[PDB]
């Protein structure tokens, strides 16, 4: 069964990365591998989903493209990050009722050897700021200023606190704090713009408001941390890790106490998401289940969706920000998995809304490795291990 | 080209 309304098969191998323009959800960039041979480079494309033909091509990566992001608030830049450690920065123009979006390569840098993720800063005060986490554990924050393309990239921060690979990062809603986690079990929440330090709310390293490591027995998740999310008020951060473990840690408002410890699921928590408007946290696990916790009730278990993606890993969960059906605002969760399926859930109960097939399953060389769904969730664009990009409608 | 760490986590 194939439920897609459009597709893109331009990638020669697995597609690992996807990003979406924050103003124009039809503009999507995808990135991945051109093959498993050493002489096979990475490759990215930009698509307009409004068989798809790309409107731009991202070359220059000698290894797989692993991370992509458009900048906030307006998508003035598109940035790619590779397993070669290259960060390539493109300026983005979207004509009013001129024509197709246009892209211009501005700059390339190589601050790390391998980029694991990007996250754009949501602070309205600091437009075109992005963070990345790398295999060397470092976390970098960059600001992009198109004026002076002799140096359009400026370094806001370069943190070297994690030792092992930095697996995930999440900004607080006000964009002043950046929470990152590592394979070495540490959590650091950086005071990116110095505000916390000015209010005497940073730790002894002068850089974080929270720093927790393997030596902290109440916190340590044996086997590593792989996911992180920050609550919509910025009051807490959730970290997810090996063994199905989740830790909830307090943040200063603009701290570092364990507010709850969760272990309903049985294997790696690969994805965490707070609902933007309902008092719930969703967690996706390598064991194929999703668990939903009530954030106003000491993270009491609301529901355990076993076999949400059979016994195949749940790769990503994400709430629909503002669905057209406003009654469901905050309660609609989209998930994707190595079963090759995308699903959407109604989390009001204590619930499958839709499922979209088309990708091969993991055992056939497929699985869904990522997706975007815009603000409304009405179009879902996927990237697959089977080298295909699919478009579904809600 | 290589596969990211997370893919190796998913695979078993």
């Amino acid at each position: 069964e194939n439920d897609s309304i459009a597709y893109f098969d331009g990638h020669k191998d697995s597609v690992f990365a996807i990003a979406q323009h924050p103003l124009y959800p039809n503009i999507v960039a995808t990135g991945g591998s051109e093959g498993d041979a050493d002489d096979a480079p990475g490759k990215g494309y930009v698509l307009d989903i409004s068989s798809l033909n790309p409107i731009f091509e991202i070359d220059g990566h000698t290894d797989s493209i692993n991370a992509l992001t458009f900048t906030l608030p307006r998508g003035d830049f598109l940035v790619s990050g590779g397993m070669d450690g290259r960060m390539r920065v493109y300026a983005v123009s979207v004509p009013q009722n001129g024509a197709l979006a246009q892209f211009k390569f501005l700059a390339e840098s190589q601050e790390t050897e391998e980029i694991n993720w990007f996250a754009p800063c949501p602070s309205p005060d600091h437009p075109n700021t992005i963070a990345l986490g790398a295999s060397d554990g470092s976390v970098w924050v960059f600001t992009l200023d198109a004026s002076d393309p002799s140096n359009p990239v400026q370094i806001v921060q370069s943190y070297f606190l994690h030792t092992g690979p930095c697996t995930a990062g999440a900004w607080s809603p006000d964009g002043l704090l950046l929470a990152t986690v590592s394979e070495d079990e540490s959590l650091h929440v950086y005071d990116v713009f110095g505000v916390a330090a000015s209010k005497s709310l940073v730790t002894d390293n002068g850089q974080t408001v929270v720093s927790l490591t393997n030596v902290d027995q109440r916190f340590a998740v044996e086997g590593g941390l792989f996911s992180v999310a920050v609550s919509p008020t910025g009051a807490v951060v959730a970290v997810g890790g090996a063994g199905g473990q989740i830790k909830i840690v307090g943040l200063p408002r603009l701290a570092g106490t364990i507010l709850a410890s969760l272990q309903i699921q049985s294997d790696n928590i690969e994805s965490l998401a707070f609902s933007p408007s309902a008092p719930i946290l969703a967690a996706g696990s390598t064991d194929g289940s999703i668990a939903v916790f009530d954030t106003s009730r000491s993270f009491a278990l609301r529901r355990h969706l076993r076999g949400a993606h059979a016994e195949d890993p749940v790769v990503k969960v994400e709430f629909v920000k503002s669905p057209p059906n406003a009654a469901m605002a905050g309660w609609l969760l989209t998930s994707c998995g190595m079963d090759g399926v995308v699903r959407r859930w109604d989390l009001r109960g204590g619930g499958l809304v839709k499922e979209w097939k088309g990708h091969r399953s993991g055992q056939e060389g497929g699985g869904v490795l990522g997706f975007v769904q815009g603000e409304t969730g009405e179009r879902i664009v996927t990237v697959g291990d089977d080298a295909v990009v699919l478009v579904f409608e809600a | 080209a290589r596969r990211p760490a997370r893919c190796y986590r998913y695979c078993k």
